[PDB]
C-alpha cells in the first residue's frame, strides 16, 4: 500500500521528489539529487553515529 | 492613628465618597488654607479629616456649602475692583 | 463660546488608516539617507534617520552648528542649519517620512488571516501575492470587451488580449495594480447590487456570504477609510530618541534594530529612484520594487515573508509590530508590571508584639523610603537651611533626622505585599512601626491572608504617595479594615497555628489536677489561683461567671452564674468582651470553635470589639502556648503494639491468594485485586488502630483505681486542634504509610510496611521518591493553571462594576439546600446568607410577613428563617439583573470584609474573579481541569442528548450510522426528527412520553443544551452547581455570587430569531439588544420589537468581544486586533478598567467612580 | 510555483535569458552605434544648436 501511494517509479525520480522535499522550490537538476542525497546518510563528512 | 475607619464610614455611606470626602476636607489642612475643627493630636490632616468625619461636622454637604459661600466672600472683597473694569465698553 | 484647538483633558481615542498627507502631516522632514552619525564629531549627517534639522537638538536648547547657544533664542530657526532650539525632548516626540518610489503593501493588511485587500476586493490572497511580485497581470476597469474586473492573466495572454483590444481594457502588474484597483472601486454600487443578489437567489450558501459581504463593505465606507491607504504612499519614520544610537563604555556603540530596517528602506528606494532615472531594463526595476515591498514588510511586521537577519548577527531583528507586541505571551508593560519608585523590599520575620493594625519596618528602609518627605519635613522645622543641606543631613545620619522620620511615618500608612498575588488581600496596608534590623516585621494573624511562610519569603513595601494614596490605603485596603474573606464571609484573620496550641491547651479538662472541685469568686481569682501553681491549667472547677446578652434592644443585658468549667477557660473569659456567652469559652476550642468564636463577636458587638478581641486572642493563645512547654521527641509517636500482627494476618491473605492463583483457582487480575484489596484494609486497621492508641490511651485516676480520657500527648494535642498535622500525616508517622503507585497508576501490591517513625529502606525509599517528584511536579503545576485560569476569568469579568443601585426585578434564582442523595452536602442557610430577597416569604401559616420582599438577609434574618421550617426562598442574583453593562448593589448582595450591603462602584467582576482564583491552588472527569472545562463551556467527549421537544416518541428508518428519532407533541406539529446514531446505547422509551430536556441517553451533557432546552436558570444552576461540586468536594468555600457573575459574563452575548431593526442571525449584547426592544416595544414602531436566543460563549471565547480596542491589544493577538480596528475606524471610548489602566488615568471604580461617572454624564450631554 | 524569497522570482525572471553569441554582441553594439549616431546627427541638423554652441 505503501507504494500504492508512492507518486514516484524509478530512482531518478525519488531522488527528485526529496531533493525538492529538503530545498523546495528551486529547479531540481540530477547532479543535486544525487549530491544531496548521497551527503546526507552517506557520506563519512556530514554523517556519523560514531 | 485610626485602627479602623468604620464608624466614618458610618457617618457618609458610600466608603468610596468617603475617601474623597476626607481626602477633599484633609487638604483643606494641609494645604494651609484653613484649620482643624476638632484637637490634633499630632494627627496627620489625613487622619484629622477623618475624625471630622466621626464627629459629623464634616461632610460633602458642609463643604460644598462652605465653598460656596467663601466664593461669595471673595465677590464682596473683590466687588470694587472688578466693577471698576467698566472700561470693557 | 470657543470650544477648544490646542491641550485639553481628552476622551476617548480614534483608531484608523492613515492618509499620505496625514503621514505628511506628522513629518517635519524627510529623511533622505541612511547616515546616522558623522563618525567622528558624533553630530547627525543631516537628513539622516538621526538628524537635527528634522526631528531636534542634541542638546538641550542649543543649535547644532552652536552659533545660538542661549536659552533664550528659542523659536529661532538657525540660519545655518534650521533647527529649532528646543529641549532634546522633542526628538522623542517629531516623526519623519519617506517617500517611496514605487507603490507598497502595507504587510499588515496584506497578510492578516482575514486578509483585508483580499477580502475587500473579493480578490483571494495567493493571487494578489502572485501580482504583488509581478508573476502575473490583473486587470482593472475591464470595460465590456472578454474579461473580468478581477481576472488575472499571464504574459502571453495579456498580449494576445492587448493585440485584440488596445483601449477600452486595462491591466496593470505589481503594487500600482493593486492600489489601483482600491482606488477604481465604488463600494456603494457594490452595496446596491449586492442588496439585490441578496434578495433574488435562495440558498443558504449564497445569501449568508452574501450577507456577510455586505456587512462587511458598508461597515469600511461608514469608518471613513479609502481603500487605497491599505498600499503606502509614504512611510513615517519613528522619532530618533525611540530607536537611540547611544554610546556605551569602551566607546562602544548600541542602537535599536529599527535602524537596520529603515536604513535598508532607504537605501533600496534611493536606488530604485536612481534605477528609473537610469532608464534601467525592466527586469531591474522589478528586482528592485520587490526588494523595497521586502524591506518595508521587515520594517513594519518582520517574520511574514523571510524573517531578515540584523548584520553580524543571527538573531532575526526586531520590527514595529514586535515593538508594539512585546513579549511574555501577551504583555504591553501595564501588563508583565512596570517599575516604581518609593518602595522597597526585603527577608520578613514575625512581630508578635505587633497590633494587627501595624508592621515592622527597617529604619535604614523607611528613610530611603520617605526620603523626600524627609527633606521637606527637616526645612519645615527649620532645622536644614536649605534643601541640599538636608540631604547632607540624612547622608550624614545626623541624630535630628530619626525623631522627624518618626514625625512623618506617623499616620502614614504603607502598602505590603507578597509574590504569589492572588486575592485582593495579596496587598494590604499597615503603619510603619521603626525597627532595628534589615527585615520587615508582619503580625502573625496576616500570614494566613498572604500564604507567607517565614522559611525565607519576601515582602515589598510602597508608600503611599499622594493623600487620596493614604486615605485609600487607610480606608480601604488597611488589614483592619479586612478582616473577611471575599470570597465568603468567614474569618481570614482566624488564628493559626501556635496561637490554637495555646487556646487549647489553655481550655482543656484532665481528670485530676491541682484544685479539683473547688469553687471560686470569679475569673480573676482563678487567674490568681493558677499564676501561684496551687491550681492547675485544666482542673474541672465551678466558678461564678458574669456574662451579657445584648439581646434586648440594641442593649447589653447582665446576667451572673455559676458555671462548671476549667481553670483555663476561667482565665480566657477575661479577655472575651461584652455580650458573648460563656458558652464559647467552655469548650475544648480547637480551630474551627476558635474561628466561630471570632465570627460570632464580629456578627453581634461590630468591627472594633473583633479587632481587639482577635489581637488579645493572639497575644494570650502564644503567651499560653510557650508557657505549655509543648514539644515533640521521639517517644510522643506512639506505634500499636498490634501492628505487626495485622502486618502478619493481611500478609497471610496474600500467600492465601498466591496459593490460589498457583492451583490456578482464581484468575490473575482477579488476584490482583483480591491481594490489593487486603493489603488496603491492612492499612486501614493499622490506622484505625495507631488512632485509638494515640487518642484515648491516657489512663489516670481520681480518688478510685482508673478512668480514662482524650490523651495529652503533644503530637496528638497539635492534630487535635487545628494547629498543625492531621490524621493522615500522623498515619504516616505511626502506622504504616499507604500504598505507592507507578507513574503508569498501577497501585503495587507491595505497600509499605515501615513508617517513619521507624526506619525505611532502599526500596521503600526508592518508591516514595517518584510519589514525591510527581507530587512537587503536580502542585507547581497546578499553580501555573491557577493562574491561567484566574487570568481567563478578569478577562471576562474585569470592567463588570456595580453602578446603578436597584435595577428593581423581582427575578431571581430560587434557594434550596443543596440535598445531595444523602443528608445535607450544603445548609439553606448558607446559600440564602447575605442575599437579597426577591419576593417576601410565607410562615407556614400566612398573610403573615417574616421577610419583606427585598431585604438583607443577615444572621438575625437568616435565624428567623430558620425558626421557622422554610425550605425555600427565591433570591435576586447578579446573574438575572435588569440593568445594562454593569450589576446593581441591590442585586448582587452585602458580601465584603464589612457585613454591609455591596458598595456603589466596588469592582466586583475582578474580586469574583479573584475569589474563583485564589483557592485555585487547593483542587486536585473532575478537578481543577473541570473547573476550566466548565467555564469554557466544552461540549464533552461522550455527551447525552436531551428531548428538543415534549410528547410521545418513537424510533424511525434504519441503521445508516443515525438511527432517526420521531417526536410528536400532543397538539403541536410532529416534524422535529433527530438523527440519533444507533450505536450508543439509548435510554427513552420507544412507547413513552418524554419532556423537553429528559434523558435520551446517558453520560455529561453540553451547557448549551441546557441553555437551549432548559433555559438560563437552569444553565446558571448546572454550572455552578457542578463547579461548587468541584471546590466543595476539596472542602473549598466559595459564595455563589462571583460564580454567578462569571456566569452572566459567559451568557452576555445571544443570537437574535425575529427582526425590524437589526440583522437575522448577529451574536450581539442582551444588554443592547433588550435595552433596544424595551424601547422598541412603546415609541418607534408600536412593537416591532425582536425576539433573540441567549447564548453560552466560553469565558476564554466571550473575553474577545470588548468595545474598547486598547483593551483587546492587551491581552489578545495585539497585530490583529489593531488591524481589525484600524479598517472600521473603531472609537474607543474607554470606559473600562484595563483601557483606563493603559492610558494612565483613573479606573472607572472605587474611588475614580466619582469621577467617571461626572465626566459620563458630561458626556452625550450639554 | 512562486516560493516568495525574492531572490527566486528574481533568479527565475532572469534566467530565461538567453547567453549572447560572439557576434552578437557585435550585432547589438553595431545596432547601439546606429542610433547614437542618429540623435548626434539629428543634434547637428538643427541651428539653434550651432548657434547656441
Ligand atoms: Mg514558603
Ligand atoms: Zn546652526
Ligand atoms: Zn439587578
Amino acid at each position: 500500500e505503501t507504494l500504492r501511494v508512492d507518486p514516484t517509479n524509478d530512482r531518478l525520480s525519488a531522488l527528485v521528489e526529496i531533493y525538492r522535499m529538503m530545498r523546495p522550490g528551486e529547479p531540481p537538476t540530477r547532479e543535486a539529487a544525487e549530491s544531496l542525497f548521497e551527503n546526507l546518510f552517506f557520506s563519512e563528512d556530514r554523517y556519523d553515529l560514531s | 492613628a485610626r485602627v479602623t475607619v468604620q464608624d466614618a464610614v458610618e457617618k457618609i455611606g458610600n466608603r468610596f465618597d468617603l475617601v474623597l470626602v476626607a481626602a477633599r476636607r484633609a487638604r483643606q489642612m494641609q494645604v494651609g488654607g484653613k484649620d482643624p475643627l476638632v484637637p490634633e493630636e499630632n494627627d496627620k490632616t489625613t487622619v484629622i479629616a477623618l475624625r471630622e468625619i466621626e464627629e459629623g461636622l464634616i461632610n460633602n454637604q458642609i463643604l460644598d456649602v462652605r465653598e460656596r459661600q467663601e466664593q461669595q466672600e471673595q465677590e464682596a472683597a473683590e466687588l470694587q475692583a472688578v466693577t471698576a473694569i467698566a472700561e470693557g465698553r | 463660546l470657543k470650544a477648544q484647538t490646542k491641550t485639553e483633558e481628552f476622551d476617548a481615542i480614534k483608531i484608523a488608516l492613515a492618509s499620505p498627507d496625514m503621514i505628511r502631516s506628522w513629518s517635519f522632514g524627510e529623511v533622505k539617507k541612511p547616515e546616522t552619525i558623522n563618525y567622528r564629531t558624533f553630530k547627525p549627517e543631516r537628513d539622516g534617520l538621526f538628524c537635527a534639522r528634522i526631528f531636534g537638538p542634541v542638546k538641550d536648547y542649543e543649535c547644532l552648528c552652536g552659533k545660538y547657544k542661549r536659552l533664550k533664542h528659542r523659536g529661532v530657526i538657525c540660519e545655518k542649519c534650521g533647527v529649532e532650539v528646543t529641549q532634546t525632548k522633542v526628538r522623542r516626540e517629531r516623526m519623519g517620512h519617506i517617500e517611496l518610489a514605487s507603490p507598497t503593501a502595507h504587510i499588515w493588511f496584506l497578510k492578516s488571516l482575514p486578509s483585508r485587500i483580499g477580502l475587500l476586493l473579493d480578490m483571494p490572497l495567493r493571487d494578489i501575492e502572485r501580482v504583488l511580485y509581478f508573476e502575473s497581470y490583473v486587470v482593472i476597469e475591464g470595460g465590456m470587451t472578454n474579461l473580468e474586473r478581477q481576472q488575472i492573466l499571464t504574459e502571453e495572454q495579456y498580449l494576445d488580449a492587448l493585440e485584440e483590444f488596445g483601449d477600452e481594457f486595462d491591466a496593470k502588474m505589481g503594487a500600482e495594480a493593486i492600489q489601483a484597483l482600491l482606488k477604481s472601486m465604488d463600494l456603494e454600487q457594490e452595496c446596491e447590487q449586492l442588496r439585490e443578489e441578496l434578495n433574488e437567489t435562495n440558498s443558504e450558501t449564497k445569501r449568508k456570504k452574501l450577507t456577510k459581504r455586505i456587512k462587511l463593505l458598508e461597515a469600511f465606507v461608514q469608518s471613513g477609510n479609502k481603500p487605497e491607504w491599505m498600499i503606502l504612499t509614504v512611510l513615517p519614520v519613528l522619532p530618533p530618541d525611540l530607536r537611540p544610537l547611544v554610546p556605551l563604555d569602551g566607546g562602544r556603540f548600541a542602537t535599536s534594530d529599527l535602524n537596520d530596517l529603515y536604513r535598508r528602506v532607504i537605501n533600496r528606494n534611493n536606488r530604485l529612484k536612481r534605477l528609473l532615472d537610469l532608464a534601467a531594463p525592466d527586469i531591474i526595476v522589478r528586482n528592485e520594487k520587490r526588494m523595497l515591498q521586502e524591506a518595508v514588510d521587515a520594517l513594519l511586521d518582520n517574520g511574514r515573508r523571510g524573517r531578515a537577519i540584523t548584520g553580524s548577527n543571527k538573531r532575526p531583528l526586531k520590527s514595529l509590530a514586535d515593538m508594539i507586541k512585546g513579549k511574555q505571551g501577551r504583555f504591553r508593560q501595564n501588563l508583565l508590571g512596570k517599575r516604581v519608585d518609593y518602595s522597597g523590599r526585603s527577608v520578613i520575620t514575625v512581630g508578635p508584639y505587633l497590633r494587627l493594625h501595624q508592621c515592622g519596618l527597617p529604619k535604614k528602609m523607611a528613610l530611603e523610603l520617605f526620603k523626600p518627605f524627609i527633606y521637606g519635613k527637616l526645612e519645615l522645622r527649620g532645622l536644614a537651611t536649605t534643601i541640599k543641606a538636608a540631604k547632607k543631613m540624612v547622608e550624614r545620619e545626623e541624630a535630628v533626622v530619626w525623631d522627624i522620620l518618626d514625625e512623618v511615618i506617623r499616620e502614614h500608612p504603607v502598602l505590603l505585599n507578597r509574590a504569589p498575588t492572588l486575592h485582593r488581600l495579596g496587598i494590604q496596608a499597615f503603619e510603619p512601626v521603626l525597627i532595628e534590623g534589615k527585615a520587615i516585621q508582619l503580625h502573625p494573624l496576616v500570614c494566613a491572608a498572604y500564604n507567607a511562610d517565614f522559611d525565607g519569603d519576601q515582602m515589598a513595601v510602597h508608600v503611599p504617595l499622594t493623600l487620596e494614596a493614604q486615605l485609600e490605603a487607610r480606608a480601604l485596603m488597611m488589614s483592619t479594615n479586612n478582616i473577611l474573606s471575599p470570597a465568603n464571609g468567614e474569618p481570614i484573620i482566624v488564628p493559626s497555628q501556635d496561637v490554637v496550641l495555646g487556646l487549647y491547651y489553655m481550655t482543656r479538662d484532665c481528670v485530676n489536677a491541682k484544685g479539683e472541685g473547688m469553687v471560686l469568686t470569679g475569673p480573676k481569682e482563678a487567674e490568681r489561683l493558677y499564676r501561684s501553681g496551687l491550681a492547675s491549667l485544666h482542673a474541672r472547677v465551678k466558678v461564678r461567671i458574669t456574662e451579657y446578652e445584648k439581646d434586648a434592644n440594641g442593649e447589653l443585658v447582665a446576667k451572673t452564674s455559676l458555671k462548671d468549667t476549667t481553670v483555663g477557660r476561667a482565665i480566657l473569659w477575661m479577655i472575651v468582651p461584652k455580650g458573648l456567652p460563656y458558652s464559647i469559652v467552655n469548650q475544648a476550642l480547637g480551630k474551627k470553635a476558635i474561628s466561630k468564636m471570632l465570627n460570632t463577636c464580629y456578627r453581634i458587638l461590630g468591627l472594633k470589639p473583633t479587632v481587639i478581641f482577635a489581637d488579645q486572642i493572639m497575644y494570650t493563645g502564644f503567651a499560653y502556648a510557650a508557657r505549655s512547654g509543648a514539644s515533640v521527641g521521639i517517644d510522643d509517636m506512639v506505634i500499636p503494639e498490634k501492628k505487626h500482627e495485622i502486618i502478619s494476618e493481611a500478609e497471610a491473605e496474600v500467600a492465601e491468594i498466591q496459593e490460589q492463583f498457583q492451583s490456578g483457582l482464581v484468575t490473575a487480575g482477579e488476584r490482583y485485586n483480591k491481594v490489593i484489596d487486603i493489603w488496603a484494609a491492612a492499612n486501614d486497621r493499622v490506622s484505625k488502630a495507631m488512632m485509638d492508641n494515640l487518642q484515648t490511651e491516657t489512663v489516670i485516676n481520681r480518688d478510685g483505681q482508673e478512668e480514662k480520657q482524650v490523651s495529652f500527648n503533644s503530637i496528638y494535642m497539635m492534630a487535635d486542634s487545628g494547629a498543625r498535622g492531621s490524621a493522615a500525616q500522623i498515619r504516616q508517622l505511626a502506622g504504616m504509610r499507604g500504598l505507592m503507585a507507578k507513574p503508569d497508576g498501577s497501585i503495587i501490591e507491595t505497600p509499605i510496611t515501615a513508617n517513619f517513625r521507624e526506619g525505611l529502606n532502599v526500596l521503600q525509599y526508592f518508591i516514595s521518591t517518584h510519589g514525591a517528584r510527581k507530587g512537587l511536579a503536580d502542585t507547581a503545576l497546578k499553580t501555573a493553571n491557577s493562574g491561567y485560569l484566574t487570568r481567563r476569568l478578569v478577562d471576562v469579568a474585569q470592567d463588570l462594576v456595580v453602578t446603578e443601585d436597584d435595577c428593581g426585578t423581582h427575578e431571581g434564582i430560587m434557594m434550596t439546600p443543596v440535598i445531595e442523595g444523602g443528608d445535607v452536602k450544603e445548609p439553606l442557610r448558607d446559600r440564602v446568607l447575605g442575599r437579597v430577597t426577591a419576593e417576601d416569604v410565607l410562615k407556614p401559616g400566612t398573610a403573615d410577613i417574616l421577610v419583606p420582599r427585598n431585604t438583607l438577609l443577615h444572621e438575625q434574618w437568616c435565624d428567623l428563617l430558620e425558626e421557622n421550617s422554610v425550605d425555600a426562598v427565591k433570591v435576586r442574583s447578579v446573574v438575572s439583573c435588569d440593568t445594562d453593562f454593569g450589576v446593581c448593589a441591590h442585586c448582587y448582595g452585602r458580601d465584603l470584609a464589612r457585613g454591609h450591603i455591596i458598595n456603589k462602584g466596588e469592582a466586583i467582576g475582578v474580586i469574583a474573579a479573584q475569589s474563583i482564583g485564589e483557592p485555585g491552588t487547593q483542587l486536585t472527569t473532575g478537578g481543577l481541569p473541570r473547573v476550566a472545562d466548565l467555564f469554557e463551556a466544552r461540549r464533552p467527549k461522550e455527551p447525552a442528548i436531551l428531548a428538543e421537544i415534549s410528547g410521545i416518541v418513537s424510533f424511525g428508518k434504519e441503521t445508516k450510522g443515525k438511527r432517526r428519532l420521531v417526536i410528536t407533541p400532543v397538539d403541536g406539529s410532529d416534524p422535529y426528527e433527530e438523527m440519533i446514531p444507533k450505536w450508543r446505547q439509548l435510554n427513552v422509551f420507544e412507547g413513552e412520553r418524554v419532556e423537553r430536556g429528559d434523558v435520551i441517553s446517558d453520560g455529561p451533557e453540553a451547557p448549551h443544551d441546557i441553555l437551549r432546552l432548559r433555559g438560563v436558570h437552569a444553565v446558571t444552576r448546572y454550572i455552578v452547581n457542578e463547579v461548587q461540586d468541584v471546590y466543595r468536594l476539596q472542602g473549598v468555600k466559595i459564595n455563589d455570587k462571583h460564580i454567578e457573575v462569571i456566569v452572566r459574563q459567559m451568557l452576555r452575548k445571544a443570537t437574535i430569531v425575529n427582526a425590524g431593526s437589526s440583522d437575522f442571525l448577529e451574536g450581539e449584547q442582551v444588554e443592547y439588544s433588550r435595552v433596544k426592544i424595551a424601547n422598541r416595544e412603546l415609541e418607534a414602531n408600536g412593537k416591532v420589537g425582536a425576539t433573540y436566543s441567549r447564548d453560552l460563549l466560553g469565558i476564554t471565547k466571550a473575553s474577545l468581544a470588548t468595545e474598547s480596542f486598547i483593551s483587546a491589544a492587551s491581552f489578545q493577538e495585539t497585530t490583529r486586533v489593531l488591524t481589525e480596528a484600524a479598517v472600521a475606524g473603531k472609537r474607543d471610548e474607554l470606559r473600562g478598567l484595563k483601557e483606563n489602566v493603559i492610558v494612565g488615568r483613573l479606573i472607572p471604580a472605587g474611588t475614580g467612580y466619582a469621577y467617571h461617572q461626572d465626566r459620563m454624564r458630561r458626556r452625550a450631554a450639554g | 510555483g512562486r516560493t516568495t524569497d525574492p531572490v527566486r522570482m528574481y533568479m527565475r525572471e532572469m534566467g530565461t535569458v538567453e547567453l549572447l553569441t560572439r557576434e552578437g554582441e557585435i550585432d547589438i553594439a553595431k545596432r547601439i552605434e546606429d542610433g547614437i549616431n542618429q540623435v548626434q546627427c539629428s543634434v547637428a541638423e538643427y541651428p539653434e544648436a550651432i548657434t547656441y554652441l
